[PDB]
């Protein structure tokens, strides 16, 4: 039990200590998500841990595009993805939606639009 | 009960049996044995079949696992299904789809995407034949399973010396 | 600077010399404990 | 001496060797110099009887532990009983054993419970993949969850607009 | 052995848990480079990574 206690105590040492000093991505540690913090309280032989578990959620079935040609050249983007929410087309992110104008600042160019199947013209 | 707790701990990691849709279309990717074959009633991969074959009273009862082996097989089929279609974001968020082909570009750009739409076959076939070579190596080479054999042989000899006592 | 053991001295035990000191009468009485020191030495070789 | 009976749990005194179990017909091959058998660690696994000189084999008659499925004395008072690892024909509680329904598991047999076709996130484990509950006792096939399929394509998305923060 | 197997199970729970579901900087525990995912299997009593 003490080795179990010590394994749990090293777990406990790992959990409250680091579970506060920085973002720590290991699961079963502090949060099933992008870890940021935790808050412990004592108890007669042990501790309590509420975990910070940020979750993106409530998914749908919207649309996105593989690539967009512009003036004969194909675009494969660094950040700013081709998506659509139904009506208007924007450049956005991995996890959510935040539009930007397609510019040379937020888009990078790679290859011509004549070989890849499923390309859309713009 | 802690072995039952052990098995549920190691195997029930996600909340439902997520599945990829049975069509396999990313851009020419081959990994026929990492998603198991639902035409087989076993719902397991081939390596598991060889795995099952390869390994070899006065109250020393065996109580069967609650998570019995077909459910263990159904669990691990989900755990195969969990990560190959839905990427790295469901431990950040919901188990929601985002395309795997541009996921291969970002799963590359952390290590730009001109290489993937032009060389989709090449970037794929690196992993494909290499997992193909090792899965053939898992199928062909025996004696790679010391530890479970060490656990079972020690425990069987633990049981055997226990009954030898 | 932190200091942490990573092994110990690898030790093995002659069952019958340590428990008898090379005595036939001792070892004969010792054999009726069955498979008694195979598991100790297995554990210690396992330790080893 | 008396007469010998096979495939029923009896107690036997074979020439001073006392033991318990179910005797049946053995496809093994005793040589004539053999007197009896054992297999591993001094348990007599087969015996040839001292008179008719025919081979029987012995397994001590099937048994296990008994477990009770009761959902709490505040919620109800009815039980289910598990017998661990027996085909539930060689049991001979006679008020329960004859009754409405008796069910048989790969880990033995269940008394006072009926199999259902359902699927539930089960709570009280039985053994062999079946588990029992009060819901009168049901035992069934546990569900891992709903089986659902996150569908991929290169040209579709699923955009969260809210979050589900869970704090445990 | 229960302590070691549960130490192995704690390892085993962690290997599938913290070696697939995101890209952290974990190395030399599970994985041997810029780790991205892993693909387990059943065994009688074990896992394959």
């Amino acid at each position: 039990r003490a080795a179990e206690i010590r394994a749990s105590a090293n777990l406990a040492a790992t959990k409250m200590s680091e579970c506060v000093l920085g973002q720590s991505k290991r699961v079963d540690f502090c949060g099933k998500g992008y870890h940021l913090m935790s808050f412990p309280q004592s108890a007669p032989h042990g501790v309590v841990f509420l975990h910070v578990t940020y979750v993106p959620a409530q998914e749908k079935n919207f649309t996105t595009a593989p690539a967009i040609c512009h003036d004969g050249k194909a675009h494969f983007p660094r950040e700013g993805v081709f998506v659509s929410n139904g009506t208007h087309w924007f450049v956005t992110q991995r996890n959510f939606y935040e539009p930007q104008i397609i510019t040379t600042d937020n888009t990078f160019v790679s290859g011509n639009c004549d070989v890849v199947i499923g390309i859309v013209n713009n | 009960v802690e072995q039952d707790k052990n098995t549920q701990e190691v195997f029930a990691q996600v909340k439902q049996i997520y599945k990829t849709p049975p069509i396999k279309d990313f851009g020419g990717f081959n990994f026929s044995q990492i998603l198991p074959d639902p035409s087989k009633p076993s719902k397991r991969s081939f390596i598991e079949d060889l795995l099952f074959n390869k390994v070899t009273f006065n109250g020393l009862t065996v109580l069967p696992p609650l998570l019995t082996d077909e459910m263990i097989a159904q669990y691990t089929s989900a755990l195969l299904a969990g990560t190959i279609t839905s990427g790295w974001t469901f431990g950040a968020g919901a188990a929601l789809q985002i395309p795997f082909a541009m996921q291969m570009a970002y799963r590359f750009n952390g290590i730009t995407q001109n290489v993937l739409y032009e060389n989709q076959k090449l970037i794929a076939n690196q992993f494909n034949s290499a997992i193909g070579k090792i899965q053939d190596s898992l199928s062909s080479t025996a004696s790679a399973l010391g530890k479970l054999q060490n656990v079972v042989n020690q425990n069987a000899q633990a049981l055997n010396t226990l009954v030898k006592q | 600077t932190e200091i942490l053991p990573v092994s110990m001295t690898k030790t093995s035990v002659d069952c019958t010399m340590y428990i008898c000191g090379d005595s036939t009468e001792c070892s004969n009485l010792l054999l009726q404990y069955g498979s008694f020191c195979t598991q100790l030495n297995r554990a210690l070789t396992g330790i080893a | 001496s008396t007469n010998l009976v096979k495939n029923k749990c009896v107690n036997f005194n074979f020439n001073g060797l006392t033991g318990t179990g179910v005797l049946t017909e053995s496809n093994k091959k005793f040589l004539p110099f053999q007197q009896f058998g054992r297999d591993i660690a001094d348990t007599t696994d087969a015996v040839r009887d001292p008179q008719t000189l025919e081979i029987l084999d012995i397994t001590p008659c099937s048994f296990g532990g008994v477990s009770v499925i009761t959902p709490g004395t505040n919620t109800s008072n009815q039980v289910a009983v598990l017998y661990q690892g027996v085909n539930c024909t060689e049991v001979p509680w006679r008020v329960y054993s004859t009754g409405s329904n008796v069910f048989q598991t790969r880990a033995g047999c269940l008394i006072g419970a009926e199999h259902v076709n359902n699927s539930y996130e089960c709570d009280i484990p039985i053994g062999a993949g079946i588990c029992a509950s009060y819901q009168s006792i049901i035992a069934y096939t546990m569900s891992l969850g709903a089986e659902n399929s996150v569908a991929y394509s290169n040209n579709s998305i699923a955009i969260p607009t809210n979050f589900t923060i869970s704090v445990t």
